[PDB]
Formats: structure tokens, C-alpha cells, sequence
């Protein structure tokens, strides 16, 4: 996507997670912005020493190396419960005689 | 909750706001040096004061995490350079004077000339005009009027700036727990909390030493042949066990005596190894040049281009609207984003400054993956260093011959490589007691071991005894001939070149054992050979986030410089000036001056 979502001067609309107290479980988003409290000085959403703010924007510029490209991805989640199936893959229906 | 966690959060932050505006820096930076408008001046200064205060407001909550409780090699090599807080362990006095002195020294630098006095209306610059004056003058007079006037009015006023200099230094140093400001540069090789791998400080003196030492026996023999050849042309002010003039050097401070080769030609019936007119048979451009030189690194085994690289290249100066720098510079950006800064013109060094500018930014893309704290050199000559080591291999008459810029037909022997190492030799072997003879006497001079009326008296004379140089005129402790250099006034490393060479031929030594060639160095060439690219990209990926001596250790197995490769790849001409100073003294006397009679 280098050449649509980032842009000169750098795209701060894509930011991320850097920081959090554990692992995150399969299929789990969280949106928490609570402050990451690395040692024992205590933070309560207010930064200052070892109070650091966990969400970071990716910079994006359309000369960035292939690596560090801006890419979109889609992440296609198949999952399959006790309900019937729904969504099922394609149809190509040939001449009929 | 350990300093180790503690500041390892704190590092995983800093890395991508560090990474967001030195990138930036940067590339306001290289716009305004590529492109010349109102505009990129502004944002150059701009981005590069938010940059250089940013890491100044950080280093007050990093310089609470010691490296004592740290046992990640990583993070103490990242906090190291923020404990260091730049202007804020000096005073308000000594840090605002500081910027001033580096600033006017600068300004004395880039603004000085030095007038004809045949021409009185002809007033030449430094840069180039005064450092290509010196370059091509064989003339005795017209050298010394332009060497010694400049002194007088440079030399001599940058005097009072570089008492400053030593002195605001020094209190950075030993605010910083270093000895003085020559081992402020001393400390870029520091490594500690490695067992076994520690590097001392002061044992970089007794390193340089002792490797100049070895340095002598192919020194001696060619600054006898330099000096038995220039005696001729001034028997009065050369001796043969003399010394030879210091405006005589064949440049403006005496780096390098490449020009001096003309004179000097071991064989004037035999060719020498030059693709300059072979690039105009084989028709290739400056876009051509770096093509034929990603296919190089490819073969080799090192990482290809990215079309990012060879497209937004700078190639030349289109004008004066928007000039670029023609000085071949390989600026550092970040995110990917690695470009080259150079006029290409079609000559043999271009061919060979293209795998030198490249050579940098082959070794960016190396460490890329690292953190933003751990992108750097290992120190300040690897920079420079794996640029060349590139170039040293291309130069070879099997690699030129298989592109097809040297022609089959050219014979290779003995008498067509000396011509060839001699002349680079003058750029290598000029450069080496120059250069070990510089840095060493501001080590003294930083730490008081000189006094103020000795500077001269003491760099005179290492300068008889070292390069084996006498002055013309006798300079008093007035004027200041170190102030002058690029390196010194703008406080940058000059000791990069004496430490290069022995890097760079450390280097291209070790991967020709992988390559499969024996005997002389110039012989080697890795092109067609992958293993010299698998073996050179696992130094060159780690950078500073691991000792240099670790890293020189994983190629050529050696914790520090050997002269060993300076030998061997210029054996051809050692031993060939060992027999044509046969005749004449090898070595140098001190007692010998041209004034003195």
C-alpha cells in the first residue's frame, strides 16, 4: 500500500500496541490505552518515569524500505461452530445439454 | 521492576520516536544537500535541532538506569550514549561557548583564502581552490606562498579557538568519567561488561603503536624512494637521509601524496591498470555504474539494491538552481531509505567510489534489522572502511575483464601491477603516518602533557620523526596546524583513515580464504565467489550492538589491526623499493632542515 496509505511527511493514522503487562490470548482485541508500568513508580494513566504510553503510530512515507513498507493485510478467519454453515466457497455452474 | 526491565521499556520506546525524527532529520538533511532552496534550509536545521534536543530531554530518564544492575549487553550499549547528555553535564557557559568555537572554526575553515601574490586581484578559496593549488603546484615558491600564508592568517587566529577546544572538551570527558577528549575518541572503541572481549581504553595507544611500528619497513622504503626522487629536483632543500618540505606533500596539509606518482613511475615503457578510458569503449553512465556494481554484490553474495536505492540516487549536480554536493557522501537515513550523494563523472576512482559509496550503504542494510540505538558502525573507521573492501577486489583484472572494461589483450606481470600499487600507494601509505601522527599529538595535548608553547615545538618535531617531514619556515607555538583540518574543527574523527586501512585489509583478506586465492592481496577477487558476502554479512549485521573486537574477531579471527595485509598487497612494490633504494639511505634523519645551512 506504500503508494496509497502513507504519504510525505509520515501517516500517523496506523498506530499499534507496543507495550502491555502479558501475551494477548488467540482472537483477542483490546483497546485498552491504560499506561504501561514498567517498574514499581506508579503510574494511574499518568506518565512520567517508568510511565510510558503503550500505543505507537507507525511512521509511513512512500520512500521506506520494502521491510518497513506500509502493507495491507487481510486476515480471513474460518470458523466452524454447532450452527450450520453459511458462507460456502464458489459455484461455477457449466453449459447444461 | 529490575533496571534491566526498567530501562529495556524505556528503549523499546525511545527506538521508535528516536527512529521517527532522525529519519527525518535526516531526510531534511539530504534534501537540502541534493537540492539548494529557502525551503529545506529552514526544515534541515528544523528537524535536526528537534532530533539532537530530543535525545537531550530523554537522556534525563535514562540516565537513571544504570548499567551496574543491567546484564543485557544490549541495553548498557543503548544507554551509553544517552548518559551521556551532551551540553547539560557542561555549564551553561562552557556548553553555549562550545557551540561557538566548533561554529567559528568552521566558518574560518570554509571562508579562509589565500590571495595570489602574482595576482593580487586573484584571491583563491580553500576548498577547492587552495587544496587543488597545492595539489598540482610542483613549484617551490608558488606551494610555500599559499602554505605559509594561510597559517598566518588562519593558522594563527585559529589558535585562541583551539584552546577552547581542548578545554570544553575535556570537561565533557571527565564529566563523562574519560581521562581527557582524546579519550572522549578513545571511548568510541570502549567495550565493557563482556567477559573477555573488554577492551581498555587506554590500550588504543599501545594499539595504533605498535601497528605503526610495522608500518616503518614499507614506510621507510618508500619515503626514502619519494625523497631520493624529489632531491634531484631540490638538492639544496632535500637531503638524501634529510627530510622533505612540508609544502612539498602534494596537497594542502599533507594527507595524501597520490599526485607525487608522475615523478615517481617505477616503469615509463610499461601500462598501468586504468578502466577510465576502457568505461568510455565500453560505453556505461553514471545509471550503468551502479547497475554493473549491484551485480557485483550479488555474485559475491552480499544483499541486493532495493529500486528505491538505485532510482532515487543522486547522480549529478543539475545546476546551480539545485546543486548537489559533488564530494562523495553516503548519507544515513533510516526506515529503509538509503541513498548516495555523489557527482558521477566517468574516471577509474568514480568505478571505484561507487563500491566505496556503496560499501556504506551495504553495510546499512546489514544492521537494519537492529534496533534504532544499536544502527550505527561498530565505531567510526568501519564507515569508511567497508566501502573500500569492495573496491579492492573490482579493481582486479579477472573481475574487469569479465565486465569487459579491461581489455584481454592487457598483459599482467610484475611490472604493470607496481605501477598500479605505487600509485595507490601514495593515497594508502601517505595516508598512515600523516594520520597516526595527527591523532597522537592531540592526545597529548588534550590531556596537558604538552604546554601551550610546545604545541608546535612538539609537532614539528614528531613530525621529523614520524613522517619524516621538515618545515620550510619555522613556526612558533602562534600558529596551529591541526586547527585547520576538516576533522578538527568540525570535531570529527581524522584517526578513521589510519584505522580504515588496517580494517579494510583485514577485511578483504579473510574472505579470500572463502574465495579460494592465495599470495598478494591485489590478486584476490571475490567477485563470482558466494561465500565472501555469507561471511562478511554476519559482521556487518550486528554493528555496534556487539564489541568490534567480537565482531573483527568473526571474520579475520584478530582482536586488533594487523599490517600483515598492508604487506602482502603491496609486496610487488615493497620489494621492488628495496632494490631502487639500494643506492640511496632507507629511513630518515631529523637533524637535517632546508633553512638550516
Amino acid at each position: 500500500s506504500n503508494n496509497l496509505d502513507s504519504k510525505v511527511g509520515g501517516n500517523y493514522n496506523y498506530l499499534y500496541r507496543l507495550f502491555r503487562k502479558s501475551n494477548l490470548k488467540p482472537f483477542e482485541r483490546d483497546i485498552s490505552t491504560e499506561i504501561y508500568q514498567a517498574g514499581s513508580t506508579p503510574c494511574n494513566g499518568v506518565e512520567g518515569f517508568n510511565c510510558y504510553f503503550p500505543l505507537q503510530s507507525y511512521g509511513f512515507q512512500p520512500t521506506n524500505g520494502v521491510g518497513y513498507q506500509p502493507y495491507r493485510v487481510v486476515v480471513l478467519s474460518f470458523e466452524l461452530l454447532h450452527a450450520p454453515a453459511t458462507v460456502c466457497g464458489p459455484k461455477k455452474s457449466t453449459n447444461l445439454v | 521492576s529490575t533496571i534491566e526491565e526498567q530501562a529495556k521499556t524505556f528503549l523499546d520506546k525511545f527506538n521508535h520516536e528516536a527512529e521517527d525524527l532522525f529519519y527525518q532529520s535526516s531526510l531534511a538533511s539530504w534534501n537540502y544537500n541534493t537540492n539548494i532552496t529557502e525551503e529545506n534550509v529552514q526544515n534541515m536545521n528544523n528537524a535536526g535541532d528537534k532530533w539532537s534536543a530530543f535525545l537531550k530531554e530523554q537522556s534525563t530518564l535514562a540516565q537513571m538506569y544504570p548499567l551496574q544492575e543491567i546484564q543485557n549487553l544490549t541495553v548498557k550499549l543503548q544507554l551509553q550514549a544517552l548518559q551521556q547528555n551532551g551540553s547539560s553535564v557542561l555549564s551553561e557557559d562552557k556548553s553555549k561557548r562550545l557551540n561557538t568555537i566548533l561554529n567559528t572554526m568552521s566558518t574560518i575553515y570554509s571562508t579562509g583564502k589565500v590571495c595570489n601574490p602574482d595576482n593580487p586581484q586573484e584571491c583563491l578559496l580553500l576548498e577547492p581552490g587552495l587544496n587543488e593549488i597545492m595539489a598540482n603546484s610542483l613549484d617551490y615558491n608558488e606551494r610555500l606562498w599559499a602554505w605559509e600564508s594561510w597559517r598566518s592568517e588562519v593558522g594563527k587566529q585559529l589558535r585562541p579557538l583551539y584552546e577552547e577546544y581542548v578545554v570544553l572538551k575535556n570537561e565533557m570527558a571527565r564529566a563523562n568519567h574519560y581521562e581527557d577528549y582524546g579519550d572522549y575518541w578513545r571511548g568510541d572503541y570502549e567495550v565493557n561488561g563482556v567477559d573477555g572481549y573488554d577492551y581498555s581504553r587506554g590500550q588504543l595507544i599501545e594499539d595504533v603503536e605498535h601497528t605503526f611500528e610495522e608500518i616503518k619497513p614499507l614506510y621507510e622504503h618508500l619515503h626514502a624512494y619519494v625523497r631520493a626522487k624529489l632531491m634531484n629536483a631540490y638538492p639544496s632543500y632535500i637531503s638524501p637521509i634529510g627530510c622533505l618540505p612540508a609544502h612539498l606533500l602534494g596537497d594542502m596539509w599533507g594527507r595524501f601524496w597520490t599526485n607525487l606518482y608522475s615523478l615517481t613511475v617505477p616503469f615509463g615503457q610499461k601500462p598501468n591498470i586504468d578502466v577510465t578510458d576502457a568505461m568510455v569503449d565500453q560505453a556505461w553512465d553514471a545509471q550503468r555504474i551502479f547497475k554493473e556494481a549491484e551485480k557485483f554484490f550479488v555474485s559475491v553474495g552480499l544483499p541486493n539494491m532495493t529500486q528505491g536505492f538505485w532510482e532515487n540516487s543522486m547522480l549529478t549536480d543539475p545546476g546551480n538552481v539545485q546543486k548537489a554536493v559533488c564530494h562523495p557522501t553516503a548519507w544515513d537515513l533510516g526506515k529503509g531509505d538509503f541513498r548516495i550523494l555523489m557527482c558521477t563523472k566517468v574516471t577509474m576512482d568514480d568505478f571505484l567510489t561507487a563500491h566505496h559509496e556503496m560499501g556504506h550503504i551495504q553495510y546499512d542494510m546489514a544492521y537494519a534489522a537492529q534496533p534504532f540505538l544499536l544502527r550505527n558502525g561498530a565505531n567510526e573507521g568501519f564507515h569508511e572502511a567497508v566501502g573500500e573492501i569492495m573496491s579492492l577486489s573490482a579493481a582486479t583484472p579477472k573481475h574487469l575483464k569479465s565486465i569487459g572494461l579491461l581489455s584481454p589483450d592487457f598483459q599482467e606481470d610484475n611490472e604493470t601491477e607496481i605501477n598500479f600499487l605505487l600509485k595507490q600507494a601514495l593515497t594508502i601509505v601517505g595516508t598512515l603516518p600523516f594520520t597516526y601522527m595527527l591523532e597522537k599529538w592531540r592526545w597529548m595535548v588534550f590531556k596537558g602533557e604538552i604546554p601551550k608553547d610546545q604545541w608546535m615545538k612538539k609537532w614539528w618535531e614528531m613530525k621529523r620523526e614520524i613522517v619524516g617531514v621538515v618545515e620550510p619556515v619555522p613556526h612558533d607555538e602562534t600558529y596551529c596546524d591541526p586547527a585547520s583540518l576538516f576533522h578538527v574543527s568540525n570535531d570529527y574523527s581524522f584517526i578513521r583513515y589510519y584505522t580504515r586501512t588496517l580494517y579494510q585489509f583485514q577485511f578483504q583478506e579473510a574472505l579470500c580464504q572463502a574465495a579460494k586465492h592465495e599470495g598478494p592481496l591485489h590478486k584476490c577477487d571475490i567477485s563470482n565467489s558466494t561465500e565472501a558476502g555469507q561471511k562478511l554479512f554476519n559482521m556487518l549485521r550486528l554493528g555496534k550492538s556487539e564489541p568490534w573486537t567480537l565482531a573483527l574477531e568473526n571474520v579475520v579471527g584478530a582482536k586488533n589491526m594487523n599490517v600483515r595485509p598492508l604487506l602482502n598487497y603491496f609486496e610487488p612494490l615493497f620489494t621492488w623499493l628495496k632494490d631502487q633504494n639500494k643506492n640511496s639511505f632507507v629511513g630518515w634523519s631529523t637533524d637535517w632542515s632546508p633553512y638550516a645551512d
